């Protein structure tokens, strides 16, 4: 129970990015400037 | 000048060379350090002064030289460093004088075969044009004769980085006999760091000076010069900091193991290894045999520009892209790519070419840009987000400017949505501002006598295709 | 190549003639800033474990010894414990490091003594606790 | 913005933390509005 | 600071002579771009 409430709550971590949130990054930033701060999210994302 | 004979050796180079990579005080540990440096056990060759026989020849400098000198009486005053050592280049002069160590890039007519008469030197004719005269230390070096055997070796590894001499020395204790066996010292002398000469200057080629007596006959004395490879090297560091011992990763498949791990000492065993003892020597470059140029001509100086609103699309193909051929002509206020770099758009293929053409005002030059707003991105020319191509831009008021001014360029001020990359919308209508109907396109006052910010700029878009 | 100087006098083929490879700026006081003279001047840095010879305008600060600080040594900032130190250090140098790129110690630019720098709290420290719903007193090991 | 295309020329339009392209889909809760005049070289000082 | 603003009036000593703090611009008609005066509006948006 504990790993998977802990792997629930490592998503609200930037991993470096301007937001935790995938929305607000989409709807603020073009695909060019979004796409370096969604590559992070999915490696942080992915590491978790 | 000198009529006297050479004598040059081939022995080998054992472990010298090593000199400091950087300048971090480190302790106690094994470095990997990869780079130019001299090979163990290669090919260096043996110059001798000894038996009256003048050696001094212009040896290649490559991708840096190991200089190592062994004499006695302070033979060997300094070198000399150009391409072609004559007054139709700039060369540099690093020596010494006796009292000084003097470093001159300098256009010199160099007299055939510089070198030293006693004290009084006998180096140039002339010099002028003359971009760097300074000392780098003032140590004492007398020109007096020293009898006997030779007494220690004085090394230096010569690099070139950043337009700058580095220059790493390291002086040994060295007894050699006169008649005996000309071959260099064992162990590890690492060279420290001296000087770095800003000397600016492409060298190819590098020649030794030495003095000789007043009747002009050499002295006793013996130089070395080796060639840098690209190698990797490990270096042991000593609690102190200096440099205690190497191995050449290349050398034997028992340094490959070594450099595998990063020990001196391995243990007994069987050891997968990586790849050290290959490395390419040669560039092979194959590109199509096409020759004609590409009609840049055609483009960039044409009588008339396109307007934005009505950008010309033009297929560039076969032909050789060469943006050196309009130097002289066209001075490019903007030259921005994306996806490439345009210092490798020489070394480039491209599957497939198109160029747009246009004419837009001053301060919307910065539109030309993927992600941009404004009203040329907007409603005239659109880029996409994943562009790969070149944006050309620069000023044109002795054409597309008149005193009078000129009034055939046009741009769109109003579109019902924004332009989609690519997209061309050609079409005349009129759209509702308040209560009245004006026309969707305005016009382009381009006078001659105005500020850049509005003075007319001809942009040429370059789009690229890897396939 | 990059900081590379050629000052040779020297023509090249254009066609079938020959023209000088150096050509002339014409700056008229009446043009368009695009083509009005600009000075350029370059400046390169380097920052190596060298005696500072070029610095900034920063005001100094009386040293502080025994406490957690932060400090600034000729550009090199950081935070920890500054202490005297027995380190002899090789001269033309400033601070020293470790095999984790750790600065321990430094030379001062003003007294040219060496000083240690301790980073705040190195030491493990545990809390010995009956327990939230037990007891609020706890016991604190300070270890090695 | 696109009222003030026909009327107002913008030599420089750069903006931080959102896309140019994306603010006719964003809504602001705060938005302040700082006016000067600087020289014309002076431009590029305004940014961080 | 950012966003700090300054409007005092006072001098400070160059040299030995005191010269006041606040510079005039001269926007003469006839100049180059570079010395032409700009409108500089920033917009600060908040997104909470
Ligand atoms: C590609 O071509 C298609 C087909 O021509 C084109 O679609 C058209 O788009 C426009 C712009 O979105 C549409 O017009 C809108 O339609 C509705 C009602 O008709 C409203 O949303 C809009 O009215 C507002 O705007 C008007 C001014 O634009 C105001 O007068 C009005 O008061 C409102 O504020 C607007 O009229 C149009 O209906 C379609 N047409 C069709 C046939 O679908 C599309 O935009 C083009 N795509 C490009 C160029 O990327
Ligand atoms: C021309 C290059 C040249 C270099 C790179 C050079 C470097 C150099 N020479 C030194 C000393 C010395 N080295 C030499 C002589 C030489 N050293 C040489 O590498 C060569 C080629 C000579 C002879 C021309 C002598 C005699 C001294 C002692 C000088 C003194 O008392 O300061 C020292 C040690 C200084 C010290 O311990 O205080 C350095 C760093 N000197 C030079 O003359
Ligand atoms: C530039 O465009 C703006 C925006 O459409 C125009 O401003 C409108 O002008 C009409 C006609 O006078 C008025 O009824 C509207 O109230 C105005 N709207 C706003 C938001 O100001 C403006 O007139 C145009 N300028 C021109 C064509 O020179
Ligand atoms: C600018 O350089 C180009 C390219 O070298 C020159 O164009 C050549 O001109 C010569 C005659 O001067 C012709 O024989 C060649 O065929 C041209 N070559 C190309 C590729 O166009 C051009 O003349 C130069 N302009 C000058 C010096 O004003
Ligand atoms: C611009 O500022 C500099 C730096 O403060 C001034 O230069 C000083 O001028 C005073 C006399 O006014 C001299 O005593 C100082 O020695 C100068 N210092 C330096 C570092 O040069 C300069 O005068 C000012 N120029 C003006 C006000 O026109
Ligand atoms: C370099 O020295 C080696 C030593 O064995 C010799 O065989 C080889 O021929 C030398 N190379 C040249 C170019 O003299
Ligand atoms: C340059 O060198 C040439 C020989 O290459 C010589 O004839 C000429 O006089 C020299 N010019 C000088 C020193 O100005
Ligand atoms: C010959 O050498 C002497 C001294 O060694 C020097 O002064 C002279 O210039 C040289 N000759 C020529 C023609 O350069
Ligand atoms: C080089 O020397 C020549 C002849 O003295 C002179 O005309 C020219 O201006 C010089 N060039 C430089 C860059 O000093
Ligand atoms: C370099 O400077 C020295 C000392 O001022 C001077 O004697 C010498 O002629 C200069 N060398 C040149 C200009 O080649
Ligand atoms: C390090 O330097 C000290 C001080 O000169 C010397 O006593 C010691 O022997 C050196 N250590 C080594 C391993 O060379
Ligand atoms: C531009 O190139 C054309 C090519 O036909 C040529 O006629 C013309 O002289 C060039 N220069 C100008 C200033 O138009
Ligand atoms: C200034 O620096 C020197 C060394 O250059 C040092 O001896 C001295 O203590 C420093 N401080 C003062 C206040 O003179």
């Amino acid at each position: 129970a504990q790993a998977l409430n802990t792997l629930v709550k490592q998503l609200s971590s930037n991993f470096g990015a301007i937001s935790s949130v995938l929305n607000d990054i989409i709807s603020r930033l073009d695909k060019v400037e979004a796409e370096v701060q969604i590559d992070r999210l999915i490696t942080g994302r992915l590491q978790s | 000048n000198i009529t006297y004979g050479s004598h040059h050796l081939y022995v080998s180079s054992r472990t010298r060379g090593v000199y400091y990579p950087d300048d971090a005080f480190r302790s106690s540990t094994n470095v990997l350090h990869e780079g130019f440096f001299l090979p163990f056990d290669s090919n260096v060759t043996w110059y001798s002064f000894w038996n009256q026989k003048y050696s001094v020849a212009t040896s290649p400098f490559g991708d840096g030289v190991y200089f190592s000198t062994i004499d006695k009486s302070n033979v060997v005053r300094g070198w000399v460093f150009g391409t072609t050592l004559d007054n139709d280049t700039q060369s540099v002069l690093l020596y010494n004088d006796g009292t000084h160590v003097r470093v001159e890039v300098c256009t010199f007519h160099f007299c055939p075969t510089p070198v030293f008469s006693a004290s009084s030197p006998h180096l140039y004719s002339s010099a002028f044009n003359c971009t760097l005269n300074y000392t780098l230390a003032s140590v004492r070096a007398d020109f007096t004769e020293v009898d006997g055997s030779f007494k220690t070796i004085r090394e230096f590894v010569f690099k070139l980085q950043d337009g700058s001499l580095n220059v790493y020395y390291a002086s040994t204790s060295y007894v050699l006999a006169i008649g005996a066996t000309s071959q260099l010292p064992s162990g590890v002398t690492p060279l420290v760091p001296l000087w770095k000469i800003p000397i600016g200057l492409n060298i190819t080629n590098f020649k030794t000076l030495v003095y000789l007596r007043s009747d002009n006959t050499p002295l006793q004395a013996a130089y070395v010069v080796g060639h840098l490879k690209r190698r990797t090297m490990m270096f042991k560091y000593d609690e102190n900091g200096t440099i205690v011992d190497a191995i050449d990763c290349a050398l034997d498949p028992l340094s490959e193991t070594k450099c595998t791990l990063r020990s001196f000492i391995v243990e007994k065993g069987i050891y997968q290894t990586s790849n050290f003892r290959v490395q390419p020597q040669d560039t092979v470059v194959r590109f199509p045999n096409i020759t004609n140029l590409c009609p840049f001509s055609e483009v960039f100086n044409a009588t008339t520009f396109a307007s934005v609103y009505a950008w010309n699309r033009k297929r560039i193909s076969n032909c050789v892209a060469d943006y050196s051929v309009l130097y002289n002509s066209t001075s490019f206020s903007t030259f921005q790519c994306y996806g490439v770099s345009s210092t490798k758009l020489n070394d480039l293929c491209f599957t497939n070419v198109y160029a747009d053409s246009f004419v837009v005002r001053g301060d919307e030059v910065r539109q030309i840009a993927p992600g941009q707003t404004g009203v040329i991105a907007d409603y005239n020319y659109k880029l996409p987000d994943d562009f790969t191509g070149c944006v050309l831009a620069w000023n044109s008021r002795n054409q597309d400017a008149s005193t009078s001014g000129n009034f055939n360029y046009y741009y769109r001020i109003w579109r019902s949505e924004k332009l989609r990359p690519f997209e061309r919308d050609i079409a005349h209508y009129d759209y509702q501002v308040g209560t009245q109907f004006k026309s969707s396109l305005k016009n382009y006052g381009f006078y001659s006598s105005a500020g850049d910010s509005h003075q007319p700029y001809r942009v040429v878009v370059l789009s690229f295709e890897l396939l | 190549r990059p900081f590379e100087r050629d000052i040779a006098h020297y023509d090249y083929q254009v066609g079938t003639q020959f023209k000088s490879s150096l050509k002339n700026y014409g700056f008229y006081s009446s043009a368009g800033d695009s083509h009005q003279p600009y000075r350029v001047v370059v400046l390169s840095f380097e920052l190596l474990n060298a005696p500072a010879t070029v610095c900034g305008p920063k005001q100094s600060t009386e040293l502080i010894k025994n406490k957690c600080v932060n400090f600034n040594f000729n550009g090199l900032t950081g935070t920890g414990v500054l202490t005297d130190s027995n380190k002899k250090f090789q001269s033309f140098q400033q601070f020293g490091r470790d095999v984790s790129d750790f600065t321990d110690s430094v030379k001062d630019p003003k007294t040219l003594e060496v000083l240690d720098i301790t980073p705040c709290s190195y030491g493990g420290v545990s809390v010995i606790t009956p327990g939230t719903n037990a007891s609020t007193q706890v016991a604190v090991l300070y270890q090695d």
